[PDB]
RNA sequence: AUAGAUGAGUUUGGUGAUGGCUCUGAUUGAACACU
RNA sequence: AAGGUCAUGGCUUAACAAGCCAAUAAUUCUCUUAGUCGAAGCUGAAAAGGCUGAUCGACCACAUUGGGAAUGAAAAAAUCCCAAGGCAAAUAGGUACAGCAGUGAGGAAUCUUGGUCAAUGGGCCCACGCCUGAACUGGUAACUUGGAGGAAUGAGACGUCGAUUUAUCGAGUAAAAUUCUGUAUACAUAUUGAUAAUGACAAUAUGUACAUUUGUCUUGACUAAUUACGUGCCAGCAGUCGCGGCAAUACGUAAGAGACUAGUGUUAAUCAUCAUAAAUAGGUUUAAAGGGUACUCAGACGGAAAAAUUCGCCCAAAUAUAGGGGACAAUUUUUCUAGAGUUUUAUGUAAGAAGGUCGUACUCUAGAGUGGAGAGAUAAAAUUCUGUGAUACCUAGGGGACGGGUAAAGGCGAAGGCAAUCUUUUAUGUAAAAACUGACGUCGAAGGACGAAGGCAAAGGGAACAAAAAGGAUUAGAUACCCCAGUAGUCUUUGCAGACAAUUAUGAAUGCCAUAGGUUAGAUUUUUAAUUUAGUCUAUAAAUGAAAGUGUAAGCAUUUCACCUCAAGAGUAAGGCGGCAACGCAGGAACUGAAAUCACUAGACCGUUUCUGACACCAGCAAU
RNA sequence: CGCGGCUCUGAUUAGUGUUAAGUCGAAAUACGGUUCGUGUAGUGGAAGUUGCACGGGACUUAUCAAUGUUGAACAAUACGA
RNA sequence: AAUAUUUAUGU
């Protein structure tokens, strides 16, 4: 549901906050499209599921984990490599948008309006380094990757 | 967050900036400093960032959500299993005066275990009775207790003879007109008799005191 | 306050501030006519010192209520038609109104020549 | 709240609690306790 | 409709907050006073 | 089952069945207030913004108030029927200006008792035409808006005035004067509103002609703009803070300056200021604000991997026909085990309850006790106990409640709270291993239950303590603090009562963030000492906070319930509910203010601690 | 005609607001000179004060009778503040 | 080591 979205946005800024190198994650479908945006993004620098020890750092993204079956799924976790630049974390703020006592929702032409720097809605103009994540039928995709594609849908959360 | 801001990380940065443009506007800008150019193309390292430490030992492959994992591990190795059974054994071998000052450090490079316990650079310890064991046990497969009796066998040997040498060198010595000095056994003796006399005065003292005290304790305060 | 509490009605009005006065805010007036029922002095309060000419009005709405009489001089009296308008003597309790000095029995300052409009003063008429 | 605040409200409720005694006679008799 | 988001005076020995009041802006089917 | 209906529906009927809606107010009742809505008006940068509900359009209701029906295609009437009061009327049986103009009244306040049906619209009419207080036009009112309301030149009239350094600074290009224009407007002509014909009244165009007022507020700061004189906490000013007490930039005059202008200020009101009721978008440790507690109906919220349906959500509207997309959402289905639970007697433990007991002291009685004048109280005393033999030291019985050590930053329950002991009885919780169920979870208005001490009620108990009442002291007085005594009450049983600094001044719960030193109950181990699970307590990092500080949270987030919106009045009034009562729940407004309020900082003070100097004191001598 | 509601008035009476200059005490803030407050029940001209339980928004304000050690001699070309 | 008399007022 979108009450793990919320603890992933909050957990990302406290182990940002910590400085961590590695994080853990629930291992859900819901978290994975998020960190996959996020990715793609440049905000973290990688993403593996494994138990709940992390793998090893040097070959982390060679690191080729088990099947997931009905016998380990409880254990699994992802496993997101942070990303800290210039004595400062890429991944400062993750505030969300949408709660579990309210799923907020975005139409194409208030994506268009935020994506410029202009209130729309339930939301507020991006500016410099802002980064705005839809969760559309096409995925969990950036505001401005879904302005290209034409199509709004649920705002997950706002990334500085 | 009473600590202050240290931006020493950034001094290049800031130091640069500060060099780009003058304050009095349409002039061009002053020389910066001697180390602006000297750090050019060497940028500080990544600091406080906790990595995934060396694992030193299998972590728990049980725990479902285990902590410390941001936290360094113990070194351990098989030695120090067959050094704490060692020294066990052989207690007084740590009144051994062994040094652990490192000359070189390239202590290791000579040390062939094959031979025997007698190395180049190390002296007869424990440590060579371990090494020579843990050798046994893993090339000629031995087992622990089998390494350990040949290993522990050798040590003696050579320990023997180094006792017996000291007597028969001192005794050899006087036989040609060779005279030594205080003996470690006489030092002691006179070493005691001088703390011993320093107790007697004290328990001399106190005994009076106590004494004295007894005395006073007592009600003399009328003589009839 | 959650969402829920918000559906069942929890923002509710600010509670209402007194006005300065409520004899005309109440009813949306400007001014109110009133008959004097007594022209007398109030003192002021602790750092002030003097004598506040006031005058206890009866509205035509019905209320009694004490209004202040600006300038020098007055020429009003028991059973006087005087207009009432708002304000207050900040130096005086109870004092939350002001009269007309240009109304209708009351007359303005007669030997005022500065803010002759506060006052309800013709102008001296020396040259016309 | 202060201490010397609750001795305001203390002062309040030993003054109502005192004129309830007082009036308890008078209440009784019109029917209003 | 993509320019549209602003403050000021006043509590204290003093500082920083909390919090009201008033002022600055626009207006009325308005009234009154001087014109 | 039958009729009816285009069709559908107890729409209608017969015969059976006992259902249907709702459970948190469906439904009903009382009170207060109001015509409703629209970018229609005003306002904000903005919010599904706020306010208003004039002129404009749509809708509803009404035509003195109340009670009613018919006619008609359709009540959609300023009609009609009945009653009452006002006016009028008498043998009458009318009238109600919320139709236009107008009068009186009320009020701070809002117009002409005009012309015409020429234009537009409507009614009657074969036609012509008649009628139209709708409507079109003229009048009144700076109420508002728009426009006009004058431009250029203007140097020594070697004049005038105002100040004042008596020679400097202003009035001043200002004026006069000169040169042009002809704006509002007046007059004249033409066209036009209208055409088949009809012009009440006016607009527009052209031509000629005319150069006509200032007024008001402000001037300490906010807030643009100064002196002089007068007054002397007086007279007065004031939107806020404030000014005035004999040399006032704040009051009243004079002049100057700042600004708006046929308007200018003031008062009243609305929006914004104000995130100052925060859906967007707040907060509740110490500043307004966490409920006494958590079991829990309703209601909100809440796992993993797939599937069906909705087509919610999105393209995406115009309240969009028909489709597409499938991440997410809703109902539902199948599986999974990380959440939540169950079993395996855990250990440990002052949760709770029942029936019994133990002991240290106290208290009463007895012994014809020993002893023979004091004791007890207090800073000191008094009241008081004692020769009817006290206190003190013993023996033997009776009677009540209390719980020493162990004991700790310790533990246990939802909280309140729970500490001698045996037996009986009772729900959670914690650790490790496996096994099992398979989202069964969290929060939770109300109802109900529990809820300290004190208190009410009934029946017991009654040693000790002790409100009250009374006496003795102290004291200027002493209800009081101190003392001799002492009743309710504390205790048992059964009910009522429900208020607490019921506290962690901090609701419960979930996810998450770096270390260190102790400590509590377990587990694992090379049980010496190290790992580890669940608690608790100190000191810190990042961070957070107004700061104090917190840092297993007062941090990052989330869910949910309760509560707060300046002070004071006030947790008060009135009505109501609960109770035997005491009181409790719930809960305003009027009047009056510009401040209330929190944390910190440096001082000062303390019948505050510890030091340091001084004939400050002690001691001695001398003196008053 | 009765019952109930509402509005106005009411001899008499209560509370509260405002008002530098008044009278009586000295309750609070320091250990405020009896620790202060919470609840409950009494009591006194008034502030107050008493019983019982609770709270700290008062005692973490805490700072040694463990009294503090011949911890391996001396001498050499070793050693050299 | 468990001491304890009395101390009001200041436009
Ligand atoms: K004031
Ligand atoms: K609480
Ligand atoms: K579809
Ligand atoms: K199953
Ligand atoms: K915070
Ligand atoms: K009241
Ligand atoms: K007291
Ligand atoms: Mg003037
Ligand atoms: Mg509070
Ligand atoms: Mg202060
Ligand atoms: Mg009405
Ligand atoms: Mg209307
Ligand atoms: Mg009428
Ligand atoms: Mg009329
Ligand atoms: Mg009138
Ligand atoms: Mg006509
Ligand atoms: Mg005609
Ligand atoms: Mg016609
Ligand atoms: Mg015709
Ligand atoms: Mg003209
Ligand atoms: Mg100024
Ligand atoms: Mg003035
Ligand atoms: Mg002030
Ligand atoms: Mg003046
Ligand atoms: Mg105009
Ligand atoms: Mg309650
Ligand atoms: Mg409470
Ligand atoms: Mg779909
Ligand atoms: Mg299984
Ligand atoms: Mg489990
Ligand atoms: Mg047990
Ligand atoms: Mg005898
Ligand atoms: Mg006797
Ligand atoms: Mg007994
Ligand atoms: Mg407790
Ligand atoms: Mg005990
Ligand atoms: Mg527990
Ligand atoms: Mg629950
Ligand atoms: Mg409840
Ligand atoms: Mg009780
Ligand atoms: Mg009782
Ligand atoms: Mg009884
Ligand atoms: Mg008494
Ligand atoms: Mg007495
Ligand atoms: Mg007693
Ligand atoms: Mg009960
Ligand atoms: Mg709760
Ligand atoms: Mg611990
Ligand atoms: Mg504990
Ligand atoms: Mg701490
Ligand atoms: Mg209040
Ligand atoms: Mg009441
Ligand atoms: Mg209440
Ligand atoms: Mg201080
Ligand atoms: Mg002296
Ligand atoms: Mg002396
Ligand atoms: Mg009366
Ligand atoms: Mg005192
Ligand atoms: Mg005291
Ligand atoms: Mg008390
Ligand atoms: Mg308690
Ligand atoms: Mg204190
Ligand atoms: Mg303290
Ligand atoms: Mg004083």
């Amino acid at each position: 549901g979108i009450q793990q979205i919320t603890n992933m946005c909050s957990h990302l800024q406290n182990a940002s906050r910590a400085r961590l190198g590695l994080t853990s994650l629930p291992n859900t479908k819901y978290n994975l499209a998020l960190a996959l945006a996020l990715h793609r993004a440049g905000f973290i620098s990688s993403i593996t599921r494994g138990g709940p020890h992390p793998p090893t750092p040097e070959a982390l993204m060679t690191y080729e984990p088990e099947p997931v079956t009905s016998a380990n799924v409880a254990t699994r976790r992802l496993w997101v490599g942070l990303k800290y630049w210039n004595e400062e974390p890429v991944l400062k703020e993750l505030k969300p948008i949408s709660k579990p006592s309210r799923l907020v929702t975005a139409s194409l032409e208030q994506l268009n309006r935020v994506a410029r720097g202009f209130p729309a809605g339930y939301m507020k103009g991006l500016q410099l380094g802002e980064c705005l994540f839809v969760n559309t039928d096409r995925g969990v995709l950036e505001v401005r990757e879904a302005v290209e594609r034409k199509v709004g849908g649920l705002v997950l959360c706002k990334v500085k | 967050g009473k600590g202050r801001i240290f931006q020493a990380a950034k001094v290049y940065q800031r130091a640069s900036e500060a060099a780009a443009t003058n304050i009095v506007s349409g002039l061009p800008p002053r020389n910066p400093p001697l180390w602006l150019k000297a750090i050019e193309s060497i940028p500080p390292a990544e600091i406080n960032t906790r990595p995934y430490p060396i694992q030193h030992s299998p972590p728990n492959p049980r725990a479902r959500k285990p902590r410390n994992l941001f936290r360094p591990t113990k070194i351990v190795y098989p030695e120090d299993e067959l050094r704490r059974d060692f020294y066990r054994d052989h207690p007084w071998e740590l009144a051994r005066p062994r040094m652990i000052i490192e000359l070189d450090g390239k202590d290791a490079r000579f040390l062939d275990w094959s031979k025997g316990l007698r190395q180049r650079g190390i002296p007869l310890s424990g440590e060579s009775v371990v090494q020579r064991q843990l050798w046994l046990m893993e090339n000629q497969g031995m087992t622990k207790q089998e390494a350990y009796d040949k290993a522990r066998h050798e040590f003696y040997k050579l320990r023997q003879l180094e006792q017996m040498e000291r007597r028969i060198a001192v005794e050899e010595a006087r036989m040609v007109g060779g005279y030594f000095g205080k003996d470690l056994l006489t030092v002691g003796m006179e070493l005691e008799n001088k703390t011993y006399e320093s107790w007697k005065k004290w328990a001399t003292t106190e005994i009076a005191r106590q004494e004295s005290a007894r005395a006073s304790m007592y009600t003399n305060v009328v003589d009839n | 306050a959650t969402l829920n509490q918000v559906m069942r009605g929890c923002r509710k009005p600010q509670r209402a501030r007194h006005a300065v006065s409520p004899a005309l805010s109440s009813i949306k007036s400007p001014a109110l006519k009133g008959v004097c029922v007594k022209v007398g002095i109030t003192r002021p309060k602790k750092p002030n010192s003097g004598e506040r000419k006031t005058a206890r009005v009866r509205l035509s709405t019905g209320k009694v209520i004490t209004a202040y009489i600006p300038g020098e001089g007055h020429n009003i009296s028991q059973h006087s038609v005087v207009l009432v308008r708002g304000g207050r003597a900040q130096d005086c309790p109870g004092v939350r109104y002001h009269l007309v000095r240009g109304a209708l029995d009351l007359a303005g300052v007669a030997t005022r020549m500065s803010s002759r409009s506060k006052y309800g003063t013709k102008k001296p008429k020396k040259a016309s | 709240i202060s201490v010397r605040r609750q001795k305001k409200l203390k002062i309040k409720k030993k003054k109502y609690k005192k004129l309830m005694r007082r009036t308890r006679n008078e209440r009784r008799k019109q029917d209003r306790l």
